């Protein structure tokens, strides 16, 4: 069934009046709080 | 929407007046591409 | 509460005889879910006329706020429910009542272009000149939105 979720309106015109990017604004978010997969390591012989 | 599209906010002028797409762009739902047109006996139509 | 929970469910859905079977056991008409959610606030939002009336003869809260400052009136004005709207301001709703944002039920109902409600806001003494958290009025919305008819009625 439908959930109660957590409706975020990000203010275009106050992020461009404050110089402060979208692609900024929506990956600090995104990275946050969901998790971002960046790239891989080697942990003993193993890509991780 | 159309109306939403219209609403995208380009840059804001140094008085603070908005510059919205729709004020350098016409925004209306239309084909993909307008190569192909189709008829069935001189009347309008599509089909597969 | 038990019952609280099942009225929370009743009010959402829709089930008028429920709601009614509820309120003759003493269902909890303040209850509400982890979000600040009353029967009212659903029965709002999901445009449940009938629920809403029953709800206020049986005492719920019509100025109730959620986690976010939000009320059954907001949710009323947003989502278009013309009906709902007169009798929450019939039974004393607050018309100028700010969320969090500091927005309103005339913002919300200009921003979805519901111009019957938006006159009805007025008429009960909506706040025109009502500015939320980035100064932006019910015409500032309008204008914005390119509503040149919700446009002539803020003026």
């Amino acid at each position: 069934e439908d959930t109660p979720q957590f409706k975020i309106d990000i203010d275009q015109e106050k992020a461009q009046a404050l110089g402060v990017s979208i692609n900024d604004i929506n990956t600090t978010l995104g990275a946050a709080w969901g998790g971002s997969y960046v790239n891989d390591f080697i942990d003993r012989g193993r890509v991780k | 929407s159309t109306e939403e599209f219209g609403k995208i906010l380009l840059k804001v002028n140094q008085d603070g007046s908005r510059v919205l797409l729709r004020d350098v762009a016409k925004i209306e739902l239309g084909g993909e591409n307008y190569d192909i047109i189709a008829e069935f006996n001189g009347q309008p139509a599509s089909g597969l | 509460s038990d019952l609280g929970k099942k009225l929370l469910e009743a009010a959402r859905a829709g089930r008028d005889d429920e709601v009614r079977i509820l309120m003759a056991n003493g269902a909890d008409v303040n209850a509400a879910d982890v979000v600040g959610w009353t029967p009212l606030h659903l029965a709002a939002y999901w445009g449940h006329l009938e629920i809403v009336e029953v709800l206020l003869k049986n005492g719920a809260d019509v100025n109730a706020y959620d986690t976010l400052g939000s009320t059954p009136l907001h949710l009323a004005a947003h989502f278009g429910h013309l009906e709902i709207v007169e009798v929450l301001l019939k039974n004393g709703a607050d018309v100028n009542a700010k969320d969090d944002n500091g927005i309103t039920p005339l913002h919300l109902a200009a921003n979805r272009g519901h111009l019957e409600i938006v006159e009805v806001l007025l008429k009960y003494g909506a706040d025109v000149n009502a500015q939320d958290k980035f100064g932006k009025t019910a015409f500032d919305i309008s204008i914005n939105n390119g509503n040149e008819d919700l446009a002539e009625i803020l003026q």
